[PDB]
């Protein structure tokens, strides 16, 4: 009573889109990061030179005079986390990888995705990622609000809690306070079961 | 600052505290690269035989790690521009590797 999701993804992203070419890739991920960059649905890529009448055809692109644009919103989702990845693999540093990936409203729902999958996964790196953003300065606030909201998510959560003990005591519990804000701004869901038993 | 602080990191992560190699090489990276008058200032005794001991130990063990990851590679780089300044064969010869 449950879907092996990960296995799934892999399929879908590998046969679907890439299927044995690398500038299939390429021209997919350019193209979902230049919509959600302009804040625009149609738009016209840099693509190489037949690329974006191979997936017209394959239909998961589409056109119209305006320009094109991608059918399904999942694969948008999927293609900007993989675009996270790659900029994270090739930064300097987290100042540069923060202003390399911009600021709009879809990165910012990726990024907490991104960070949410590496929690699972167990994947020992992020705990020093984390650390680094939690204690550092420099970045702005909002970032450490969704890393905040993928913790409180996540079913590690007192884990954490933990860790930074003195951090969460200390500084005038500010940064408790400011949980308790995200708390009960993000973390609830629809009771549809009660909207039944009302009728 | 004190020139004290990087000869007794140096010394330490060598033997009593080897345990925390891969985060002493950001330490001292950190170190070197904000500090710049410890270039010019004079060194205690035996300080840059010890980073060579440093630095050759951990690309050792970490080399492909090193060359896939830019950060990292950074990281090293300045250790071994500090010993090649200061007339290191060893430094010298591991820039010629990692590259």
């Amino acid at each position: 009573e449950s879907i092996d999701y990960v296995s799934f993804k892999e399929k879908l992203w590998n046969k679907i889109i890439v299927k044995n070419k690398p500038s299939r890739e390429q021209c997919f991920l350019a193209t979902a990061f230049q919509r959600a960059s302009e804040g625009q649905f149609f738009v016209s890529p840099a693509c190489d030179t037949g690329i974006l009448d191979e997936l017209v055809k394959d239909g998961i692109v589409g056109y119209e005079a305006a320009g094109y644009f991608i059918t399904h919103d999942i694969y948008e989702e999927w293609a900007l986390e993989k675009k996270i990845s790659v900029d994270y693999i090739r930064k300097a540093n987290n100042n540069e990888f923060f202003e390399k990936i911009g600021e709009s409203l879809p990165v910012r729902r990726s990024f907490r995705n991104w960070i949410s999958e590496r929690l699972l996964l167990d994947d020992q790196s992020i705990k020093p990622f984390i650390a680094e953003i939690v204690c550092g300065e420099g970045i702005s606030n909002f970032w450490k609000d969704e890393l905040w909201v993928a913790v409180l998510l996540s079913d590690n959560s007192s884990i954490f809690f933990n860790y930074f003990k003195r951090y969460l005591l200390s500084s005038d519990q500010n940064l408790l306070k400011r949980l308790t804000f995200l708390l009960r701004l993000a973390c609830k869901d629809v009771d549809y079961d009660l909207l039944k038993q009302l009728g | 600052h004190c020139p004290s602080t990087l000869y007794s990191l140096a010394k330490s992560l060598n033997n009593i505290a080897s345990c925390y190699l891969n985060q002493g090489i950001t330490w001292l990276s950190e170190i070197l690269s904000v500090n710049k008058k410890l270039w010019e200032k004079k060194l205690e005794n035996d300080t840059v035989y010890y980073l060579e001991c440093l630095v050759r130990r951990y690309i050792n063990n970490e080399r492909e790690r090193i060359r896939r990851t830019k950060q990292l590679k950074q990281e090293v780089l300045v250790i071994l521009d500090f010993l090649v300044e200061k007339g290191s064969v060893v430094g010298y010869m591991s820039r010629e590797n990692i590259l």
